[PDB]
RNA sequence: GCGCUGGAGCGUCGGGCCCAUACCCGGCCGUCGCUGGCAGUCGGCAGAGCGAGAAAGAGAGUGGCGCGGACGCUACGCCGCGACGAGUAGGAGGGCCGCUGCGGUGAGCCUUGAAGCCUAGGGCGCGGGCCCGGGUGGAGCCGCCGCAGGUGCAGAUCUUGG
């Protein structure tokens, strides 16, 4: 055969190619690429040889059974769906916890995992805060960052590392590489002033704080 | 069975299986939208820098 | 060429300019 | 394990409260049995607005769940044991129903074959 | 609402003999099949007959 | 042996997918001649009323000859004579639309029912827009949505009609059988005008919304639709 | 015939029980044990049926012969199996399919086979 | 360790001047007054908090008193800054003119 | 009505908003129409279709290992599309709505407890009403197919009794 080779037409938008069909068939160079024109087994016995069938007929039979549903198209399952972020969240950005235990403080943003939830962590020294998954939906993002373009987290961490298993323990490794980051984020935040402190804080609303009129 | 109509001014492949030509159509329009979109950024880039 | 009666001998001579 | 029906639809109901006849309320010779009037200046039946409202075909429930116990099946009355036998292949969509003139003897026969024969009985333990 | 009036909205035309005879009901399904899944109108049009009740079906002499 | 018929029915099957392949690209260049048929209509009364203006005469337009009737008053409190035009133009339910060709007597019918309808002259997006969105077919007297161009073909093949292309371009330019897709259009159920009317009761001469609404039609259409 | 003694068994027979908008059949040979034209086991040439064995194991599958229709005491057959499920859903199967007698309802004897098969077994 | 909710009253149901559905409940949220100042509360989650004679079961924590109804936020409703509001149960009108907590985590920032 | 006077009055008006059982889409029920489709479950006695814009045959003949395949179909049954749903007097149809007795039928129920009655119990059916749970009762009772009627009460200054 030969070597699989990408898509000749650019996307123009979902769906539509910026090249027409004779253009692509031209492109195709099609014009000089014309063309024309298991269930038994045996085994022996010590007798002789008997054929022995795999996938044997089923021993039990229910006294009735449910029709096949009709067949769809585009009802992906939830490992290879397209994950999206807001346009308000890049990496190195500071985000406000609403909803778990860490309501209301402030976390350092990583980056986005395979399961399309956020990693986010604070300095633990600061907040309290460890290696953990967040919601985008559920997370406020406000127009703080700070520039970690030069930071490597492990690569050893994915969805299944932080997938709860089954009182609660804490391994080694995850001291050790919430160490790791640390030891790469503090340093990072404490050039900026007066941002430890804020980490620290939490988020509060007082009488005549609203939403919709402040912005973060 | 009752077939659901979807929209073809909303749907895209249901337009083009009622009518071929919409494919064709809508490619040459944001083709030439883009084109004069980017002709008329230049051409106020040159009168600003005339300007200037 | 798309008439069925008609067009029988046309859609022959296309099938055979594809091949 | 209760042995679970073939599917478990989502029985949505249109109206759950009985339908009150008119001025059942009010006397006590009238009784809670829907009755349709035939007055000429009823209020009820000329439908007038905030009265009782009367059971009109829309009240009809979804013909896929309906006569269907909140368990998935269907209730049948049964008598003997020898009318189990009819509900044997029709395991997973059916019931047995005890019959209130039954024994307690033959009801313990009874719950025992549909128990063997893998039938949901509404009240296995009624008498005892 | 809509302007449609339902005074002939229902067709009066029988659909099955008024009968409880097995046998007429029984030529009633052969004819049913076959008026079904044939295209000559004659079977339709026996089928109709055997709908029809005693009076209009008189009795043809020789 | 069955060699040949699997072979033989293999052919037929492709013979037909063929002829599906040719006819998908017939109706796609008879689409292109609509397009470029639009353009030139379009320009022409343009280019027409530019050489009047410039000769210093004037050019009176071509009057309409296509327009859409809504009816927009109730079942209850009709005259028997305006009711009966009303089922003659297939309005029977409120905001229930239709295409009619103008005349002698369509202008007159128009005029006698002139207080319970508001009609205009609608455009080319406006029949685009009805067609595919509130666009359905009338098939065996039923409501069939055209949801395929086979719908259309089965029904008006023999009028030069093959796919909602051809039916649209014959409503928009009246062609000559125009009254049989027209009848074969089951009449527009729209919805009510995002909004709302200015006023129902008074002609839109007077502030309403009844009556000869000449080219204002379009945007009743934009929200009822 | 057949149709002939449907139109009068269908809403006559002592078998016949309605209630609870649900209507079956308590004939000796009929599968699903719902009454309807093709389960009927009195009405047709050739009928099958399969029902629990005397003892607590196994099950007796009765055959309607084709010389003896109007002598009910030699119009059935009684085989008794007393084997493995698997086994005698194959010998069930292969009576009705490879004789073709009544292959409308091999499958439903197959199910009525396979349930009391799980009955006969001890409940936990 | 604050308020993370906007306050808002339950003004009454979508109601008429004759007749009420009660299945939209009107809100009016602290602070907003105007129609281009809802928009964001649209989509938020509404909760009515209340409490109750016996005990009751509390996610992440001691069973205690205190019940709720879960809502989302549909849609404007008016010029004045009034929303609609729609609950898993009817709202009782003994609500009429009480607090009802507006979230923030249906974030859509 | 409270009240209202840089109107919450009067005349001409512009946006925005409010909601009917009205209109658009969607779910469910029923009616009507297509007097539509299904006997084709035609399987090692085999080959899986007649949705397709175009009147008619996946028609035949003469010469050049593995033993397998879900439901269905009470045809008075099942299934698919559309449109419609007001109602007095009045008419028609369906009642697996209700009572009493008769002919058949359930190897029906029943002193290991029937009818009747009560019940803050579990339900079903739109509805007529019905099936189970608990208490008293001590001797009869019901389902299906047909037949028959002295067969259903809120009234009648209704009759009797309380
Ligand atoms: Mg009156
Ligand atoms: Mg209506
Ligand atoms: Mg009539
Ligand atoms: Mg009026
Ligand atoms: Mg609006
Ligand atoms: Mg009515
Ligand atoms: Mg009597
Ligand atoms: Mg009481
Ligand atoms: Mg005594
Ligand atoms: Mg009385």
């Amino acid at each position: 055969k030969g070597k699989p080779h990408c898509s000749r037409n650019p996307v123009l938008v979902r769906g539509i190619g910026r090249y027409s069909r004779s253009a692509m068939y031209s492109r195709k160079a099609l014009y000089k690429r014309k063309y024309a024109a298991l269930a038994t087994v045996t085994k022996p016995v010590g007798g002789g040889t008997r054929v022995v069938k795999l996938r044997k007929m089923p021993r039990y039979y229910p006294t009735e059974d449910v029709p096949r549903k009709l067949l769809s198209h585009g009802k992906k399952p939830f490992s290879q769906h397209v994950r999206k972020l807001r346009a308000s969240i890049t990496p190195g950005t500071i985000l406000i916890i609403l909803t778990g235990r860490h309501r209301g403080k402030r976390v350092v943003f990583l980056k986005q995992l395979s399961s399309g939830l956020l990693l986010v962590t604070g300095p633990l020294s600061l907040n309290r805060v460890p290696l953990r998954r967040t919601h985008q939906k559920f997370v406020i993002a406000t127009s703080t960052k700070i520039d970690i373009s030069g930071v490597k987290i492990p690569k050893h961490l994915t969805d299944a590392y932080f997938k709860k298993k089954k009182k609660y323990e804490i391994t080694e490794q995850r001291k050790v590489d919430q160490k790791a980051v640390d030891s790469q984020i503090l340093p990072k935040i404490k050039a900026v002033p007066q941002l430890q402190g804020y980490l620290r804080s939490v988020f509060a609303l007082t009488n005549g704080v609203y939403p919709h009129k402040l912005v973060f | 069975r009752r077939v659901l109509k979807k929209n073809p001014l909303k749907n895209l492949r249901i337009m083009l299986k009622l009518n071929p030509y919409a494919k064709t159509m809508r490619r040459n329009t944001i083709l030439r939208q883009a084109r004069n979109h980017k002709l008329r950024v230049e051409r106020a880039a040159a009168a600003l820098a005339a300007k200037s | 060429i798309a008439h069925p009666k008609l067009g029988r001998r046309a859609r022959a001579r296309i099938a055979r300019g594809l091949r | 394990a209760a042995l679970r029906p073939l599917v478990k639809p989502k029985i949505v109901k249109k109206r759950t409260k009985k339908f009150i006849r008119h001025q059942s309320d009010r006397y006590v010779k009238i009784k809670r049995n829907w009755r349709k009037p035939r007055g000429i200046d009823n209020r009820v039946r000329r439908r007038f607005k905030g009265q009782i409202l009367m059971p009109n075909i829309g009240y009809g429930s979804n013909k896929k769940t309906k006569h269907m116990l909140p368990s998935g099946f269907r209730k049948f009355l049964v008598h003997n044991v020898k009318e189990l036998e009819v509900l044997l292949m029709c395991n997973k969509s059916y019931c047995a129903e005890i019959a209130h003139n039954v024994s307690s003897k033959n009801r313990k026969a009874i719950v025992e074959r549909a128990a063997q024969l893998a039938i949901r009985v509404t009240n296995p333990n009624a008498r005892l | 609402g809509v302007d449609i009036r339902h005074n002939k909205d229902r067709k009066v035309r029988r659909k099955e003999p008024k009968s409880q005879d097995i046998y007429l009901r029984l030529l009633v399904k052969l004819y049913r099949f076959l008026a079904r899944r044939t295209n000559s109108t004659f079977n339709q049009v026996v089928l109709k007959r055997l709908f029809m009740s005693r009076t209009n079906r008189p009795p043809l002499s020789l | 042996n069955f060699a040949e018929l699997k072979i033989k029915r293999l052919r037929k099957k492709f013979a037909q997918k063929m002829l599906r392949k040719a006819r998908r690209k017939l109706i796609y260049e008879k689409a292109k001649h609509y397009h470029k048929e639009y353009r030139q209509m379009y320009r022409t009364e343009i280019r027409m009323a530019r050489m009047a203006r410039k000769a210093g005469n004037f050019y009176v337009p071509a009057e309409p000859k296509l327009a859409f009737v809504i009816r927009i008053r109730g079942i209850n409190g009709v005259s028997p004579k305006v009711r009966k035009v009303l089922q003659l133009l297939r309005l029977r339910q409120i905001f229930n639309g239709t295409f009619v060709k103008l005349n002698k007597a369509s202008i007159n019918m128009l005029r006698i029912v002139e207080p319970y309808i508001a009609w205009g002259y609608p455009n080319l997006k406006s029949v685009n827009e009805l067609i595919y969105k509130r666009g359905y077919g009338k098939i065996n007297k039923k409501r069939i949505a055209l949801t395929d161009n086979t719908l259309i073909a089965r029904s008006l093949g023999k009028y030069n009609i093959i796919c909602m292309e051809d039916l649209i371009h014959e409503i928009y330019t009246v062609g000559k059988h125009f009254k049989e897709a027209n009848n074969f259009l089951w009449p527009f159920k729209l919805s009510s005008p995002r909004g709302g009317m200015k006023k129902k009761t008074t002609h839109f001469v007077e502030g309403g919304d009844a009556g000869n609404r000449e080219d204002q039609i379009n945007r009743l259409i934009r929200r009822m639709n | 015939s057949a149709h002939l003694q449907w139109m009068v068994v269908r809403n006559c027979s002592s078998f016949l029980i309605k209630r609870n908008k649900q209507t079956y059949s308590t004939e000796p040979n009929n599968l699903k044990a719902r009454n309807s034209f093709r389960y009927n086991g009195l009405i047709h040439r050739k009928t099958v049926g399969v029902e629990p064995a005397a003892d607590g194991k196994g099950v007796v599958v009765v055959m309607k012969r084709r010389s003896g229709q109007r002598k009910p005491a030699t119009s059935y057959v009684r085989t008794t199996i007393n084997k493995n499920a698997r086994a005698t859903l194959s010998s069930i199967r292969h009576m009705i399919r490879k004789n073709k007698y009544h292959p409308d309802l091999r499958m439903a004897a197959i199910r009525r086979a396979s349930a009391i098969l799980r009955s006969q077994k001890p409940v936990m | 360790s604050g308020r993370l909710w906007c306050k808002a009253i339950f003004a009454g149901y979508k109601r008429g001047l004759r007749n009420q559905r009660e299945h939209t409940a009107l809100l009016k949220i602290e602070g907003v007054y105007a129609r281009d100042e809802t928009e964001f509360y649209l989509g938020k989650r509404c909760a009515y908090v209340y409490k109750a004679k016996n005990n009751t079961v509390t996610p992440g924590g001691k069973p205690n008193k205190t019940r709720v109804i879960w809502g989302k936020v549909t849609r404007a409703h008016g010029n004045s800054g009034m929303v609609r509001a729609k609950f898993r149960s009817n709202l009782p009108a003994k609500a009429i003119g009480h607090r009802i907590r507006v979230m923030l985590y249906p974030s859509r920032i």
